[PDB]
C-alpha cells in the first residue's frame, strides 16, 4: 500500500514537473 | 465535504500509483520482443487491422466536411485554391491526430479494456500466474506495444485519406483546378516539421490511450458489471486525456 | 515430512471483514483433503493463500517445509511448478484450442521435441477423456468439458498438489460422477495430493480422506468421512444434512414485527 | 538424475531416471539407439513419468518400423499402472 | 487462423506505407 | 380440468438443432411436478414455452384448457398474471431495494392503498424470511437470498403456477434445504402448482410428486419418486445414480488412437 | 466465396435494420407515454445527462482553447485577430460543437446505455418484466430513448457556450486581443438565428441516431458477458460512423 | 365476487369473497365500519387472500385502538393456515 | 445459397450504380 502511494506521488510529481517545464517553454 | 474529499484524493493517488507500477513492471525486460513476435502480430491484428475500417471511413467524411467548410469560407476572398493548404494543415495539426486518437479509444481503446477485464473475470490471469508465466510480461506488454505501434499508423492512414476526401470535394465536386490545389498545398505548408509534429503528438496519444486502456482493463472488478463500468471509464478518461494533451502539445509546438 | 501443505495460525482479512481468524490445517501427502464450508464464506481464498497469490496477515503456510509468503519471486515461480489450481470456470485461454491449452505448460517450461510434446498432450487428453475434442475452441466446450480440459492442463507438468476450486458446483450427477472418478483415479495412479475446496457434501465426502469443515471464520470440525457423518455438533450436523433452521438463522435478523406490519 | 543407454547386441537397456530433463540425450539419436533390437530393458530405470512413456512409445514404434517385433522386459509395474491410466492399447505398448 | 492475421498485418503495414508515401510526396 | 399445463406433441428447434422432438407432459393442479434432465440440454426453454415468450414449431401448450401460442397479446398479458417464473439468477431489479422489487407486481397490477400494500409486502417478505432485508439493494444480497427475494416477488399477485428454473443449482445444503422447505410449504399452504425444472436429483425428488426425466431431446421416463428410483433403464438409472460411464459416453467421440499418438 | 459471404452479410444487415426499426416502432407508440413516467424519465436524465456533463464541460473548455490558439495563429498573418471570436463561435456552432458533443456522448452515455441494457437482459430482468405483464419496450426503452433525445441538445448547448468561453480565455485573456472587439465582432456579425437553429437541428438528429443505435445494440446483444463487451464496442463504432456520415450529409444540405 | 359488510350492533359481519379487487369499498370507510364492535364475523366469507389478511389486521388494529378487545368468529381454517404461513403472531390476529 | 448469392450480386450491382450516380456529380 505504502509503496503504491509513493510511486503515485512520484509519478504525479514527475508529470506535473514535465508539464510545468513545458508550459514555461510555451508562454515565453 | 473534506470527510470524503481527502479519501477520494488518496484513492486517486493510489490509482495513479497502481497504474505507474503496472506500466513499469510490464515494460522492464531484455528478452521482451523476441519469442513474442507471434503475440505482437496477433495483437497488431486485433488492435490495428480491425480498427482500420472505422479510421478510413471516418477520414473520408472528415476530409469532405473540411473541404465543404473551407470552400464556403475561402470562396469569399477568392482563395479557394488554398483549400488544399487549409485541409492538409488542419488535418496534420489538430484534426488528424486528435480524431484518430478518439476513434482509437472508442474502437480499440475499449476492446482492450473489455478483453483484459474478461480475461481477469474467468481467472485466466491467475491461472497464468499459477504456471509461472508473468502476465504483465505475457499479456500486457504485447498489447501495449501493439497499441503504440498501431496508432501512429492509423493516424497516417487517416490523414492521407482525409486529404483525398478534401480533394474529392474541392477539385472534383466544387471545380477547383487540381494543379493549383496540389501545387498550392505541397510547397506552401507540407514542411518536414508539420509531419514530425503530427507523428509526435500521435505517438504521445498512443502511449496515453493504450496505457489508460490496459490499466482500466487490469484494475477492473471482475464481475460482469465492473467490466462495463471500466469500459466507459476507459473511453471517458482517454477522451479527456487526449484533449488535454492535445491542447498542451499545440501550445508547445505552435508558439 | 508427511504434511505437504501445513497452515499454522493463518489469518486473512480484506477491507475490515475477518475472512479467516486463526485457522490451521494440515494436508497429508498423497491423500485427498476436502475443505468444506458454507457458500459465500470465501473458502476459495484458502487456495490463493497456498498459491502465494495473496499474502496473509499472520501465521505461516509451510509448503513441504518452506514458508511460502516469505519466499522471493523467483523461488515462488520455481515452487509453483509443483502446484496447479483448477478454477471452477476452467480458466481456459479462449484464443487457442484445447490442444494448445493443454500444451501451454509443457511448451513453456519443458524442452520437449514437438513429436514427444504432441504424444504427451494426446496421452493426457486421453487420460481425462477429451482426446476427441483436441481441436475445439474453449467456447465450443460445455461446462463440464471445460473443467475436464483444465484438469488435463493441470496435470501437464506432473505436479504433486492439485488444488481443486469447487469442481462440482452446478452440474448434473453424470458430470459429478465423471469428475469424482477422474479425481480419484488421478490421486490413485499419479499419486498427486488433491485439495478439494467445495461445498457439495454428498459427492465430496465420497472421496475425501480427511475433511475440514470450515464455518464461522474458523475451523469447526475435522476428521475422516465417518468421523464427520457421526459428529454430534449443531453447526456441523446442520451443514451436513442440510437442515433448514438451526444454529444458522433461517430468518434474516429483523427484530420487531408489529411496527413493520402496522406502521 | 541420469539417463544412459547401452545396447548389448539386440537388447537396449536404459539406466537411471527418465523424465523431461534427460529425454533429449536419447531422442537426439533415437535411431542408432534402437537399430536392430528386440528387447528394451527397463529394470535399471527408477522413475518413468509421462515424457518417458512418450519416448518409450516412439522407440517401440521406430523399432516396429524395422520388422523385429519388440518385447519389453523388466518393466516396473508402476509404469504399467501409469500407462493404464492413460489407457494405452496393447498395440503401442506391448506388456 | 494465423496466416490470416499475418497477411492482414502485412496489408495494414503496406497501406500505412502507401499513405506515408502519398503524404510525403504531396509534401515536397 | 386436472392438468393445469398440458403440453401435447410440442417440438422446438433453434438454428438447426432439434432441442425438443415431440414431447408431451401434463402438469397436475396443486402438485409439484419436476422436470429433470442433463445439464446443457436446454430444459429451461421448456418454461419459456409455457410462458409464451417463444413460440413452438408444432404441438399445443394448453394452459387451463387455453392454447397459449394461439392467444393474442392482450389475452397473453392477462393470462401471465397467473404464472410466475423464478430465474436462477433471481432476476431482481438492481435499481431498487428488496421492498420495491417485491412490491412491483402489487404496485403495477392491483389498486391497493399504500398501508395495505406495505403490510402485504412485509407479510410476504416474512413468509419467505427476508423481512429483515427489506431495505437492502439487490447487490448487497447473497446468492440464495436473491432467489428467496425473487420467490417472495413471484407469490405477490397470488399466482397458481410458479415455474422454478433450477433453484438449487450451485448452493450449499443449508440453502438447498431452506429453498426446498419454502417450496414445499408454499405448495402446501397457498395451493399453488410448482414446476421445478432442475437437475439436482437428490433434492428435487424429495418434494416432486410426478417427475419427468428428459433426455435425448424427448421424454425417457416419468412417474412418482419411487417409480423412478426403481425404473430399470440404462439412461434413467445412469442419470439418477450419477454413474460416470454408461449409455452416455464418458469419452468424447475420438476414433483411432495410434494416428493421434504416433503421427 | 465472395458471392455467398456478401449475400449472407447483406441479408444479416437487412435483418438487423428490420429488428431495429421494429424495436423503435413498438417502443414509441403509446398513450401513457409521458404521464406516470416522470420518475423514470428523471432518473434516466440523471444517468444519461447529468453524469455525462463533466466530460462535456472539460472537453468544451479544451476544444475552445485549441480553436483559440489555431485561429489566432491563422488570423495574425492578416491582422484580423479581432475576428477570432467570430471564427471560434462559427466553428463551434457549425461543426465542432455538435459533432464532438455527439462523439463524447456516444462514448460516455452511448456505451453506458448499451452495457446497462445488455446486463439487464443477461440477468433475465427483461424476461422477468415480460413475465409479469409489463411491456419492457414501453418501460425501459422509451424512458431511456427520450432521455437521450432530450439530453443531447442540452449537452451540445453547454459544450458550445463553454468552448466560446475557452476561446475567449485564449484570445482575450492570454493573447491580448481587445475584449470589446472580440465579443462585439462576434455577436454582431455572424451569430444569427440560422446558425443556431442548424446547430440544434443536427444535434437532435445526432441524438436520435446515437441513442437509437445504443439502445438497439444493448437490447440485441448476446446475453453472455462476452456479448455485452462486444456490443459496447459495436455501439461506439457504429455511433461514431453514423455521426460523421450524417454530419457530412447535414453540412452539404444546410450550407452548400 | 362481492364484498358487503353489515354490522349488527357490535358484531361486524363480512360477506362474499375478499381480495384485491374489492378491498377499497371497505377500506374507504374502515372507521365507521369498525366503530364500537367486539366480534368480526367471517363465516360468510369464502376466499381470503393476502390482501384480505392485511385488511383484517388493519381493522383489528383500528378496533383495538378504541379499547374493545377484538375476538374473531367463524374464521375459516384456510385463513388460519394461510396466516400461519406468513407467521402472524397471536397479538395482531387473535385466533 | 442461391438466393443469398443473388442478393449479394444485386447489392454489388447497386453499389456500382450508386458509385456511377455519384460520378454524375463530377468526374
Ligand atoms: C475535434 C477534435 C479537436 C479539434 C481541435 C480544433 C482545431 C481545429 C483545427 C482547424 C484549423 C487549424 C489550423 C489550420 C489552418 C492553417 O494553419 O493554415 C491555413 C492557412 C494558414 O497557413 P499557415 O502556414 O500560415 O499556418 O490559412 C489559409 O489557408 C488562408 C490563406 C488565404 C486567405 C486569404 C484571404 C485574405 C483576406 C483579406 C484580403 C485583403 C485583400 C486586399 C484588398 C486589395
Ligand atoms: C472532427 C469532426 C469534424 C470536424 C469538421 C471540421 C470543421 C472545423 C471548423 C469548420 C467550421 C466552419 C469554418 C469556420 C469559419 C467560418 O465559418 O466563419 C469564419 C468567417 C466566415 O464567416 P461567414 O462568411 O461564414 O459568415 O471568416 C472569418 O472570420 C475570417 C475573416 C478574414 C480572415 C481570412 C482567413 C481565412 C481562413 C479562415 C478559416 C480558418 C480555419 C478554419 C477552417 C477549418
Amino acid at each position: 500500500k505504502k509503496n503504491e502511494i509513493w510511486v503515485g506521488i512520484f509519478l504525479l510529481a514527475a508529470l506535473l514537473a514535465a508539464l510545468f517545464v513545458c508550459l514555461k517553454a510555451a508562454n515565453v | 465535504a473534506l470527510a470524503s474529499l481527502g479519501h477520494k484524493g488518496i484513492k486517486t493517488l493510489r490509482t495513479f500509483g497502481r497504474a505507474g507500477l503496472m506500466l513499469f513492471n510490464a515494460l522492464v525486460g531484455k528478452p521482451e520482443f523476441r519469442k513474442h513476435a507471434p503475440l505482437l502480430v496477433r495483437q497488431l491484428y486485433n488492435v490495428g487491422v480491425l480498427s482500420m475500417l472505422i479510421i478510413v471511413v471516418s477520414g473520408v467524411f472528415i476530409g469532405m466536411v473540411l473541404g465543404l467548410q473551407g470552400y464556403l469560407v475561402l470562396t469569399t476572398y477568392s482563395a479557394e485554391t488554398s483549400l488544399g493548404m487549409l485541409v492538409a494543415l488542419s488535418l496534420l495539426r489538430e484534426l488528424g491526430p486528435v480524431v484518430a486518437a478518439l476513434l482509437f479509444a472508442g474502437r480499440a481503446g475499449s476492446a482492450l479494456t473489455a478483453e483484459i477485464g474478461l480475461m481477469r473475470a474467468t481467472e485466466q490471469l491467475s491461472s497464468m500466474e499459477m504456471m509461472a508465466v508473468d502476465p504483465l510480461r505475457r499479456v500486457i506488454s504485447p498489447r501495449f506495444w501493439a497499441g503504440v505501434i498501431s496508432l501512429p499508423l492509423l493516424t497516417v492512414i487517416f490523414v492521407a485519406v482525409g486529404i483525398w476526401g478534401g480533394s474529392l470535394v474541392g477539385v472534383s465536386w466544387k471545380g477547383i483546378d487540381s494543379g493549383f490545389f496540389w501545387s498550392a498545398m505541397q510547397n506552401a505548408v507540407d514542411w518536414r516539421m508539420d509531419l514530425v509534429n503530427c507523428l509526435i503528438k500521435s505517438v504521445v496519444f498512443a502511449i496515453t490511450v493504450t496505457w489508460i486502456s490496459l490499466f482500466n482493463g487490469y484494475d477492473a472488478i471482475p464481475t460482469s458489471a465492473g467490466i462495463s463500468r471500466a469500459t466507459t471509464r476507459t473511453v471517458v478518461h482517454s477522451s479527456l486525456a487526449v484533449l488535454g494533451l492535445d491542447f498542451v502539445l499545440t501550445a508547445l509546438m505552435f508558439g | 515430512v508427511a504434511n505437504l501443505v501445513d497452515m499454522r495460525d493463518v489469518s486473512f482479512t480484506r477491507g475490515n471483514r475477518c475472512i479467516f481468524d486463526n485457522i490451521s490445517l494440515t494436508v497429508p501427502r498423497g491423500k485427498i483433503t476436502a475443505i468444506m464450508g458454507p457458500s459465500g464464506i470465501g473458502k476459495t481464498t484458502l487456495l490463493r493463500l497456498i498459491g502465494g497469490q495473496i499474502a496473509p496477515d499472520h501465521g505461516e503456510i509451510l509448503f513441504d517445509g518452506e514458508n511460502i509468503p516469505a519466499m522471493s519471486r523467483s523461488r515462488l515461480y520455481t515452487v509453483r511448478k509443483r502446484m496447479s489450481m483448477l478454477f471452477q470456470s476452467g480458466a481456459l485461454f479462449t484464443d487457442m484450442n484445447v490442444f494448445d491449452n493443454v500444451a501451454y505448460p509443457l511448451r513453456e517450461h519443458t524442452q520437449l521435441p514437438a513429436p514427444l510434446l504432441h504424444s504427451t498432450v494426446m496421452m493426457k487428453l486421453e487420460a481425462v477423456g477429451l482426446r476427441g475434442a483436441a481441436k475445439l475452441m474453449p467456447s465450443e466446450l460445455s461446462g463440464g468439458m471445460a473443467r475436464r480440459a483444465a484438469l488435463a492442463r493441470a496435470i501437464a507438468l506432473e505436479p504433486d498438489l492439485i488444488m481443486f476450486d469447487e469442481p462440482f458446483v452446478g452440474q448434473d450427477p453424470i458430470t459429478m460422477g465423471v469428475l469424482v472418478k477422474l479425481i480419484s483415479e488421478l490421486n490413485s495412479a499419479l499419486g498427486v495430493t488433491c485439495v478439494v475446496v467445495s461445498h457439495d457434501v454428498p459427492e465430496v465426502l465420497s472421496i475425501a480422506d480427511h475433511a475440514w469443515i470450515l464455518a464461522d471464520k474458523k475451523i469447526v470440525a475435522h476428521g475422516s468421512a465417518q468421523a464427520l457423518q457421526a459428529n454430534p455438533d449443531p453447526r456441523v450436523r446442520q451443514f451436513l444434512d442440510g437442515i433448514a433452521d438451526g444454529p444458522v438463522p433461517f430468518r434474516y435478523p429483523a427484530g420487531d414485527y408489529h411496527a413493520d406490519l402496522l406502521p | 538424475e541420469s539417463l544412459s543407454w547401452m545396447q548389448t547386441g539386440d537388447t537396449l537397456a536404459l539406466s537411471g531416471e527418465l523424465d523431461q530433463d534427460v529425454l533429449l540425450p536419447l531422442w537426439e539419436m533415437r535411431e542408432e539407439a534402437v537399430k536392430g533390437i528386440t528387447c528394451i530393458d527397463l529394470s535399471r530405470v527408477s522413475r518413468v513419468d509421462t515424457g518417458g512413456l512418450a519416448l518409450l512409445l516412439h522407440l517401440i514404434d521406430l523399432a516396429k518400423k524395422q520388422g523385429n517385433n519388440v518385447t519389453l522386459q523388466g518393466v516396473n509395474d508402476k509404469v504399467y499402472t501409469l500407462a493404464k491410466l492413460y489407457n494405452l492399447p496393447a498395440d503401442v505398448l506391448p506388456r | 487462423q494465423t496466416k490470416k492475421n499475418e497477411i492482414w498485418v502485412g496489408i495494414f503495414l503496406l497501406a500505412a506505407l502507401l499513405a506515408a508515401l502519398f503524404v510525403c510526396l504531396k509534401a515536397a
